[PDB]
């Protein structure tokens, strides 16, 4: 006797967390946690509404959402090595000399 | 019904012991026996000579790439373990998607070894030099 | 049932909110294993059954690639947490703090007019997602592993040493 | 009076406020990532408010 | 549902360029070969081409839930294949001089061509959010190919940190949608509506929030300019052109078929985005001696314009036509400019040339580069006998018929705005300043072939007319 909306309330609070420490964090590393806890966050959203439907398309879609967060945490850890091989430092304020 | 939540009462009261026997085990280690003093005795163990550095460094691991792959490929192993508990209702049909899937996998995963992505061995251990 | 859920949130909420204000990496990875175990306990009491077990396999694998990376990047005693701490201040978080509370007030206000008959929580199998996987969804399959192919070949590219 | 062309000024008008407007946009675009996300999330936040308002 | 063989044969195109991704992939296991594995390339991409006769042949009708074949599938599918083979023809001379590897960029970029076919196709949200990560990845990659460089690398961080936060945005809008409706598919999307519930339209606005992401739509465009700079100049002719076009097309699709379409709010809040779209992205221009960065911000203005045209939807009739023509002359238009840039840019030799001192002068050396790129900027100008003026007309006039004023006097204000730095650029070509291979020539012919179409079409535009109106969804 779940509701659905305390479902959804608790993704968007994991969601609005996660795009918190997405912005406030200058590490590389801390913000692609942020981008798996949000992509988490839209997956447990999709959960929810499948289970309130009763249908296998809310974890149909968050196979494929974690899919995503796999591939994108493999490229993003890629490039974290590149930044850190490159600049010594996980600063993501240092790449910024593109601008105007 | 009953059995069902037999069984769930069963699971929490096997997870509850199993934690408070380590927990109990933990304390009663704690507490008992004596304790030694010495002036070297909180100094991590490197065979009995002084550290140059400490455990606190920039250790490069050397099969970070195999780890990027292993995330990506415990997907595909997802994949596949939704496609084997319902193999009989998909049918030819999803046999046939699941071969062009494990084909597409078998294929990368062919790349990946012939590119030398999966190797991380120094040169002078690829033991190259025998008789 | 519904006590599951109900802690098992409150714990991913509290745990992702450690994660998000921690200074030493290996504690972030560790709150961030315990949010993700409690959004499968979540998964478990809505009858996603599949989902939270895929939940905890893929991402204890995730999070030790991380800690890897962490191990090899990050970790160096006091220096990162120092550097980390300075990093943070009042006003670096109070800036986005009322954006993402205004987001999630206007998300919400959403969310409470919506129709709900409320999640009986019976269980969709593992088998009833493996047919409608490679049921309906087969192009989502296929393409799926087009889009892992591309995450390796963008993996092995960018991450590599000479 | 006239020899300054007071009317071809006035129609110069709209290209120095285009200068100007110009300018005043392009010190959002500063390349710093976790602006560009405090906009995306700033974006969000209007268009959200905007869909609820009416 | 299951696959028929008809359903095979609509199919042809993504399963070409999917083969040719697993052979692609297989000859570069079995040994490294840039020639070869472009010419496999660039085959499979032509193979994918020639088989829209095939899908033509066959009709429209629907494959699986998630994917939908008609001949607005055949026209944004030709659209990307042809912005993906310019891409490998302007690759291979760029490519020539880069010390790495350089195989794997034509993988990424197949596998990207693959997810513009899928979202011309995509008919459900799984679909959707599927082909924009099927694009957006292997852009990642691509972005980013040039790594050992400032620019490129800083460009591909925040080319896949900004689309994974727009992703997470789309995927949590799409959940709020299914939470609303119950079903995924684009046609089901408000059915069980009184169309304005609060969750519906919070969805949409988390998936708009995404989608202008993707499409630079102000506020989401700030990424653009320094994406744009940063990229490979091949790379960064694939990312204005293909993914702008796949992207525009799923979402004029999704927005034909969902009963919100016709929402108020969700027109009003689309408007406003399409007003601030054009004026700030020509404003941004003003000032540019980038000619990357002005093309970024060109990028944008050219997607309001679009977007004006997709708000007219429901209204009248000629919105779609509008979107296919216009689309049609930008492709070519932004082809021309960004190959110039690429053959000015070849072979890779570091920072590429993208300062407007670069360009200043560039008819004393290189002639036709000038004419094309010049022809390029009169057409990205509006400027009648191009095909970007035809573009702008019929973006106007669906503008007029729906009574769009607002968004009317953007694009009049917004076009006067453009012809200012576009004509700086155009006469700086002009001004006075202080290769030797047949791939190199292929480049050079695909963005000499791009002007004379450009010209041709601004002047008679009735073929391209025929052809965009004979590209109907099915209603
Ligand atoms: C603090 C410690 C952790 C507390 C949270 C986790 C346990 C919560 C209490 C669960 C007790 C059992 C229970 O409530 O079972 C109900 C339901 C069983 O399913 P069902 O068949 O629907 O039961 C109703 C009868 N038909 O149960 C379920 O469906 C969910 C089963 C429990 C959740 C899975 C385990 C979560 C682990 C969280 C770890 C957090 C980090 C450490
Ligand atoms: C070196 C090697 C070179 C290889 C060649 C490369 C260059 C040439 C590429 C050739 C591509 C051919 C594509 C052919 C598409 C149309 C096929 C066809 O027969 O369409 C007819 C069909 C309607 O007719 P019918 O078949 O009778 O349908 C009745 C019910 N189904 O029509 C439809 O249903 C809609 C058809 C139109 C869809 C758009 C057209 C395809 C995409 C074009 C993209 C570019 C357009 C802009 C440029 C135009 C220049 C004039
Ligand atoms: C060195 C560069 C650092 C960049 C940090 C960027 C932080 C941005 C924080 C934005 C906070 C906005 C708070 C709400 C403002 C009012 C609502 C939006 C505008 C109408
Ligand atoms: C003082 C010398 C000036 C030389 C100008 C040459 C102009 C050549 C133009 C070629 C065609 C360009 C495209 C026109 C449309
Ligand atoms: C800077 C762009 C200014 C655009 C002005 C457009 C004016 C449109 C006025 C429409 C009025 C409609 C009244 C009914």
């Amino acid at each position: 006797m779940i509701p659905l909306q305390h479902g959804l309330i608790l993704a968007a609070i994991l969601f609005v967390l996660g795009l918190t420490g997405l912005v406030i964090r200058r590490n590389l590393l801390f913000m692609l946690i942020g981008l798996e806890i949000m992509i988490n966050a839209s997956a447990l959203a999709f959960v929810v509404a499948g289970s309130y439907w009763g249908q296998t398309d809310g974890q149909v879609m968050y196979i494929l959402a974690i899919s995503l967060a796999a591939a994108e945490a493999s490229i993003g850890l890629a490039l974290l090595l590149q930044l850190h091989r490159r600049r010594q430092n996980l600063n993501i304020d240092s790449v910024s000399e593109m601008r105007g | 019904s009953t059995e069902v939540i037999a069984h769930h009462w069963a699971f929490a009261i096997f997870l509850i012991v199993a934690i408070g026997l380590c927990c109990l085990m933990l304390v009663g280690g704690w507490f008992l026996g004596g304790r030694a003093r010495a002036r070297s005795k909180n100094v991590p163990f490197e065979s009995g000579i002084d550290s140059v550095g400490s455990a606190r460094l920039r250790l490069s691991a050397k099969f970070y790439l195999v780890a990027m792959f292993f995330v990506i490929f415990d997907v595909e192993a997802l994949y596949l373990f939704a496609w084997s508990t319902s193999i009989r209702e998909s049918g030819w049909v999803g046999f046939v998607e699941a071969a062009i899937f494990i084909f597409v996998l078998l294929a990368g995963l062919v790349y990946l070894v012939r590119i030398g992505a999966l190797d991380w061995t120094p040169a002078r251990s690829r033991r190259e030099r025998m008789n | 049932m519904e006590f599951a859920f109900y802690i098992c949130g409150l714990i991913a909420i509290l745990a992702t909110l450690r994660v998000i204000t921690h200074t030493n990496p290996v504690h972030a990875l560790l709150y961030l294993i315990i949010s993700l175990l409690a959004i499968s306990g979540v998964f478990f009491s809505l009858g996603a059954y599949f989902a939270g077990a895929l939940e905890i396999i893929v991402y204890a694998g995730a999070i030790m690639v991380l800690f890897v990376f962490v191990v090899m990047m990050l970790n160096l005693g006091g220096s990162e947490i120092e550097q980390e701490r300075q990093w943070l201040k009042p006003q670096v978080w109070i800036g986005p703090a009322i954006l993402s509370a205004i987001m999630l007030v206007v998300i919400v206000y959403a969310i409470l007019g919506v129709n709900d008959q409320g999640i009986d929580g019976t269980p969709i199998s593992a088998k009833a997602v493996g047919i409608t996987l490679f049921g309906p969804y087969v192009l989502a399959v296929e393409l799926a592993s087009m889009l892992l192919l591309a995450g390796l070949v963008v993996a092995f590219h960018v991450g590599r040493e000479e | 009076l006239l020899k300054r062309d007071p009317l071809n000024s006035m129609m110069n008008i709209p290209a120095v406020l285009s200068r100007f407007a110009g300018k005043g946009l392009l010190l959002s675009e500063n390349g710093y990532l976790r602006w560009y996300v405090a906009s995306m999330s700033i974006g969000a936040v209007v268009v959200l408010a905007l869909l609820m308002v009416l | 549902m299951t696959i028929t063989p008809q359903n095979l044969i609509a199919l042809l195109p993504l399963l070409i360029v999917g083969l040719t991704v697993v052979v692609v992939m297989l000859s570069i296991a079995w040994r490294r070969n840039h020639f070869l594995n472009a010419t496999l390339s660039v085959i499979g991409l032509n193979a994918a081409l020639v088989s829209l006769w095939f899908v033509g042949q066959a009709g429209a009708m629907d494959v699986t839930p998630l994917m939908r074949v008609d001949g607005f599938a055949m026209l944004y599918t030709g659209l990307v294949l042809l912005a993906s083979l310019a891409t490998c023809t302007f690759a291979y001379p760029w490519l020539e001089g880069y010390n790495d590897n350089k195989d794997e960029f034509y993988l990424l970029v197949l596998i990207a061509a693959l997810g513009g076919i899928l979202l011309a196709n995509a008919n459900h949200l799984a679909s959707l959010f599927l082909g924009i990560e099927l694009i957006s990845l292997p852009l990642f990659g691509l972005v980013g190919y040039a790594f050992r460089q400032k620019r490129s690398l800083e460009a591909s961080i925040k080319y896949t940190i900004l689309s994974a936060a727009a992703s997470s945005f789309l995927l949590f809008g799409m959940a709020l949608v299914y939470a609303q409706s119950g079903d995924l598919s684009f046609v089901a999307l408000g059915k069980n509506l009184m169309l304005n519930e609060p969750l519906l339209l919070a969805g949409f606005g988390l998936m708009i929030v995404g989608l202008g992401f993707k499409l630079s739509l102000v506020p989401f465009h700030l990424w653009t300019p320094d994406v744009y700079q940063g990229a490979p100049a091949p790379v960064s002719t694939f990312l204005a052109t293909a993914s702008k076009i796949a992207i525009f097309g799923v979402v004029m699709r999704l927005f034909l078929y969902a009963p919100v379409g016709d929402s108020e709010a969700i027109r009003v809040v689309l408007a406003i985005i399409a007003f601030a779209s054009i004026i700030f992205g020509n404003l941004m221009a003003l000032s540019q001696t980038n000619i990357k960065r002005l093309l970024g911000y060109s990028s944008i203005s050219h997607l309001g314009y679009l977007l004006v045209a997709l708000i007219a939807l429901q209204t009248g009739e000629m919105s779609m036509e509008a979107v296919g023509v216009y689309l049609a002359g930008y492709l070519f238009s932004s082809l021309g400019a960004f190959g110039v840039v690429s053959l000015m840019s070849s072979p890779y030799r570091g920072p590429d040339a993208d300062s407007l001192f670069s360009y200043r002068g560039l008819f004393w050396h290189r002639p036709i580069l000038a004419a094309v790129m010049t022809v390029m900027m009169l057409s990205l100008a509006g400027i009648p006998m191009t095909l970007g003026f035809i573009g702008k007309f019929y973006v106007l006039a669906v503008g007029v018929q729906a009574h769009l004023w607002w968004l009317v006097g953007a694009v009049v204000v917004g076009s006067a705005i453009g012809l200012y730095y576009y004509l700086r650029v155009a006469v700086s070509l002009y001004l006075h300043a202080p290769p030797s291979n047949w791939q190199y020539s292929a480049g050079g012919i695909v963005v000499l072939i791009s002007a004379l179409l450009v010209l041709v079409l601004g002047v008679w535009p009735q073929p391209l007319i025929s052809i965009v109106r004979l590209a109907m969804p099915l209603m």
